[PDB]
């Protein structure tokens, strides 16, 4: 007995036959009508357990549904050599005040 | 809305860097005259 | 259950055609049917066993078959304006025991005196205004598709390389340009409803797409345009946001920035190995 | 079909450019360019070029039971690296070069009288 | 309850079944069984995790079970939904570390060149 | 058996009718068809009395010569046409016509407008739209000849739990405006008619920003290169106090 | 054999086919016969004036005269995006302005060298 | 403001007013 998730425009939601049961995380938005559950954009990472109760010959049943996302915002691309491309051109200028400050620092 | 990894935060600090710069100056050239 | 092929028919007058009905539950007999504007539904056909054929209500003009007991084929013995109409078929166990039926999915067939009438249609999409955005923060899109006979199309939408099936409506049948004529063209509407927070991104791909149903391989053409066969027909916008700021001017500003600091930074070390290089020649004059 | 069965699947969320081949078989192969650069069995049966702003090009082939396809080739130029000449451009520009000539040079004058 | 456990690190994700520590463990992806018969050289499995790399978004993402050897797959009643974008040579950062990394960097600078002043007028 | 429409409310009790006079049948059932479809077996029975489905009830009367249907809870998922047949023990299952049927919807808040849609710039047309209702309007056609008008329908978008009524009107002369083109029907009394004084607001487009992985990556490279600039700038003043300060 | 040839300039893209040596060109356009008689077919060209994104993308062939466009040789395949006053950054465009900025200023600051020695 | 032009603007007013100051205070200095 799953729970169907479905995906409308850019949005979530949590459809089942009765209420909806919070658990934990996202605690989301009741619509209009009751037995749905709006968990807002994809892209800022609904995560949850939510928890429904049957009908329809599975009536008299209950499950349990886990939510995960990772639409990957707050990422960046990065090459293991540009990393030491950084960290060296970084270092030869905090060097190059180094040398720079003893030069006026005897006068 | 969703900025990510362009919140304005991190521009108004590297300012901030300069900012400190101009209040010294200003209190050293007062501490002079 | 039962299948039947071909969906949609063009054919001129005098010219034969052999439509199909197959099944597999394991009954046995089968029928046809004529559905019109009016009349209803009035049988053609029908084959209580694996050979004897009877006739009907309407058989004027209609040949039929019985070689196994799961096909029951449909021949026209030739064309006339009368014959445009819609065929079912129909299927039963066992004479009158369990009384059961199960029909098909259809076939549509006009007949015509000339190909030099059959046009495909033409499809344009109309972008939401701005007065219901303030008002309601809702917007529609509309698309037309105009001026095609015969009457063969299916519309649907497609918003990111995917389909959709929630928020849209299509009219029922597909009205005349002029009802005062015999041989008159066809056109057909549809709508899609959207949040505004939704149109506004600028990286949001629409499309309406027409699927027509018309001419093939096998017809002489001596006219001058382009023989109008089965094909897909479609309409594209992005979504745009009016004022404001969005993500497309964002890159126009660090572009710009990166260029410049580079430059900066460029003449910055010029200068460093200019002063450099004369405190090495006083270093030099003051042995 | 006239042995053209690779094609071009576009305008995904992401800007992802994959390819589908038409073939009736399993363990397609795929090529750029004369020599193999894949091989993929089913449950997958697109192959991925990357996001379109990196804007690929090249040839590409793919074969299963019988002999190879003829090509396709691909050419994207989604410019992504385009500045736009108004009066704010050529404006900062101008006034950025006037004043660090113009300070670089005051140094230059104190250095060396 | 006990949830699972989703590790993503580069193009690879790593899932963990918590339920049943005394146990053989099976899996399956919208019914259709996964693993555990050695197709799928990039699809492995172990005790108590499945491994999945070179993962795809648009294929390969939906409901995830897991149940014992034993038992009957349609009578579970806790499922995982997972979508996830993965790319090669990609990190996932935060905002307040970005801050730590550019503070941290003016500081030391500051600390080097308290230290080679003072040194300096000591000769 | 009765054709032409009937127009229910949402939430009603829809009562159907078929008359066989005068055989002795026995076989007893009704077809759904809906539009552009084929038919579809919703209930058998050939005996007198009542074999619920859910909310389908029908009630058989053999002397008195007619069957009927009653729907309870109706909704908008219900418009079709519905056929009632019967037969012998024979072959020939013989049809009535079927009977169209709508049902209307519930309309809680009206706003009725007539929009004007940006054109498309590749065709010649312009387009009008008149929207939500309250479903007691009719819409009449066009005395012209060169304005189409279509009928009107409802949508149902589901990420917000709300539905609608809509018209749509084009031509391609000249003269042709939207405040002129819904003339030929009733109207409610204060709809609203738009200024070309626009309105944007702009901390509602605030709400849709989105981010690549190159912003990120072009962002991190602008704060590079001002601690560059830091950097050297201290330098070259070290240095020029070196040779100025003697 | 030798593939086709785009070259984009302002907003006007054309396109060459050097792949058959001598006969009459004949172009399509997903399936639709573009070219002839805005767009302007030359000898041995294609030309396409003001570009739009969402109308001109897809699969452009050309075929001899007289054929058949299921047997030419293969298909193109492009989807473009331009501009007018826009111009694009490489990384050799930006060394150049990098490296004639620097050899500009790099002169300036001698000539006030020279003017600020000779004066005291 | 999310528009990071008041940023860079806030960057050279902020950076043109060291110089002027740094001048200052060496000519009285
Ligand atoms: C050495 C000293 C004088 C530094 C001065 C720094 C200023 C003059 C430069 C650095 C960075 C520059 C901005 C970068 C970014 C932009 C965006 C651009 O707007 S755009 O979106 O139309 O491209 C207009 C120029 C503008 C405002 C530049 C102005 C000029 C600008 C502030
Ligand atoms: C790329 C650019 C914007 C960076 C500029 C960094 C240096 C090269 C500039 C910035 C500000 C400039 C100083 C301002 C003005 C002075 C005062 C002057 O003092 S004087 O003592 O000898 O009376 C010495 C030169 C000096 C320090 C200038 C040198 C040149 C100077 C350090």
């Amino acid at each position: 007995f799953k729970i169907p998730i479905e995906e409308l425009e850019d949005r979530v939601f949590v459809n089942c036959n009765t209420s909806i049961t919070w658990v934990e995380g996202t605690v989301g938005t009741l619509l209009s009508d009751i037995t749905r559950l709006d968990l807002g954009k994809r892209i800022l990472d609904p995560r949850g357990i939510y928890r429904c109760n049957g009908t329809d010959i599975y009536k008299d049943k209950e499950s349990t549904v886990q939510v995960h996302y990772r639409m990957c915002q707050s990422c960046v691309e990065l090459d293991p050599a540009t990393v030491a491309g950084i960290i060296v051109t970084d270092v030869i200028a905090t060097l190059l005040l180094a040398l720079g400050v003893f030069c006026f620092a005897g006068h | 809305q969703s900025f990510g990894l362009l919140d304005p935060k991190l521009c108004y600090l590297l300012d901030g860097i300069l900012f400190i710069y101009g209040v010294i100056l200003t209190a050293l050239f007062l501490r002079v005259k | 259950g039962v299948t039947q092929t071909p969906k949609f028919q063009v054919l001129k007058t005098g010219q034969s055609m052999t439509l199909q009905c197959a099944q597999d539950m394991n009954h046995e007999y089968m029928s046809w049917y004529r559905q019109d504007p009016g009349m209803g539904l009035r049988l053609i056909h029908y084959s209580v066993g694996a050979g004897i054929t009877d006739q009907g209500e309407v058989p004027n003009g209609y040949n039929v078959s019985r070689s196994t007991t799961e096909d029951f084929p449909l021949r026209l013995l030739s064309a006339a304006p009368s014959q445009t109409s819609v065929y079912f078929c129909a299927s039963r166990r066992r004479q009158g025991a369990s009384g059961e039926q199960y029909f098909g999915p259809g076939t549509r067939l006009t007949v015509t005196e000339d190909l030099k009438n059959v046009f495909p249609p033409e499809v344009a999409v109309f972008e939401p205004s701005e007065a219901e955005i303030s008002h309601t923060q809702k917007a529609t899109l509309v698309c037309l598709a105009t001026g095609f006979y015969p009457d063969h199309v299916e519309l649907s939408w497609w918003v990111n390389g995917k389909e959709v099936h929630s928020g849209v409506s299509t009219d029922p049948q597909p009205l005349k340009e002029q009802p005062a004529l015999n041989d008159s063209r066809y056109c057909l509407s549809s709508r899609l409803r959207v949040s505004a927070t939704f149109w506004q991104n600028p990286r949001n791909h629409f499309r309406c797409q027409v699927q027509f149903y018309g001419l093939s391989e096998n017809d002489e053409w001596t006219q001058d345009r382009a023989k109008p066969v089965t094909q897909i027909v479609s309409a594209e916008a992005w979504g745009r946001a009016d004022c404001g700021f969005t993500s497309e001017s964002y890159q126009q500003g660090v572009l710009s920035a990166t260029i410049l600091y580079e430059i900066l930074l460029g003449k910055a070390t010029l200068y460093a190995v200019l002063v450099s290089a004369l405190v090495l020649m006083a270093m030099v004059k003051r042995k | 079909k006239g042995n053209h069965l690779v094609k071009v699947y576009d305008y995904q969320e992401d800007g992802s450019v994959l390819l589908t081949c038409d073939a009736e078989a399993k363990n397609i192969t795929w090529f750029k360019d004369g020599k193999m650069i894949g091989f993929l069995t089913e449950d997958k049966k697109k192959w991925n070029l990357g996001s379109n702003a990196k804007d690929p090009r090249g040839m590409y082939q793919c074969k299963g039971s019988q002999n190879k396809s003829k090509p396709l080739q691909v050419y994207y130029r989604m410019c992504q690296n385009c500045i736009e000449l108004n009066a704010a451009t050529i404006s900062g520009f101008l006034f950025a070069e006037i004043v660090s000539i113009f300070v670089l040079a005051v140094g230059v004058y104190f250095i060396a009288g | 309850q006990t949830p699972y456990k989703v590790s993503i690190s580069g193009t690879t994700v790593i899932l963990t079944c918590p339920q049943y520590p005394g146990s053989e463990i099976l899996w399956q992806h919208n019914d259709k069984n996964i693993g555990g018969d050695e197709d799928d050289k990039n699809i492995g499995s172990d005790e108590d995790h499945l491994s999945l790399k070179e993962f795809s978004e648009l294929e390969q993402s939906g409901y995830y079970v897991c149940y014992p050897r034993g038992s009957k797959p349609e009578d579970a009643n806790f499922y995982l939904y997972l979508r996830a974008r993965v790319c090669e040579n990609c990190m996932e950062m935060d905002v307040m570390s970005v801050a730590t990394i550019v503070i941290v960097d003016i500081c030391i600078t500051g600390g080097l060149l308290l230290l080679v002043y003072y040194w300096s007028k000591n000769r | 058996q009765d054709p032409g429409p009937l127009s229910v409310p949402e939430g009603a009790i829809v009562s159907l009718n078929c008359t066989y006079s005068n055989s002795a049948f026995q076989y007893f059932m009704w077809y759904r068809q809906y539009s552009r479809k084929g038919p579809e077996l919703l209930m058998y029975t050939y005996s007198s009395g009542n074999k619920e489905d859910g909310r389908f009830t029908a009630q058989v009367d053999k002397s008195s010569k007619y069957i009927s249907l009653f729907i309870r809870d109706s909704q908008p998922s219900d418009s079709a046409t519905y056929l009632c047949a019967m037969s012998k023990g024979y072959s020939t299952l013989t049809f009535g016509k079927g009977t169209m049927l709508l049902v209307s919807p519930d309309i809680q808040n009206p706003d009725p407008a007539v929009y004007q849609l940006r054109d498309s710039k590749s065709s010649d047309k312009s387009v009008c739209l008149f929207t939500d209702f309250d479903s007691q309007t009719n819409v009449s056609q066009s005395k012209d000849s060169d304005v189409y008008i279509t009928d009107k329908t409802v949508l149902d978008m589901r990420s917000m739990d709300f539905k609608s009524n809509s018209a749509v009107a084009w031509s391609n002369k000249s003269d042709f405006a939207c405040a002129n083109a819904f003339n030929n029907s009733i109207i409610p009394e204060d709809t609203f008619f738009p200024s070309p004084e626009s309105s944007c607001d702009v901390k509602l487009v605030e709400k849709s920003f989105e981010t690549d992985t190159n912003l990120n990556f072009q962002n991190l490279s602008v704060i590079g290169f001002r601690i560059l600039l830091l950097k050297v700038a201290g330098f070259n003043l070290l240095m020029t106090l070196r040779l100025w300060s003697s």
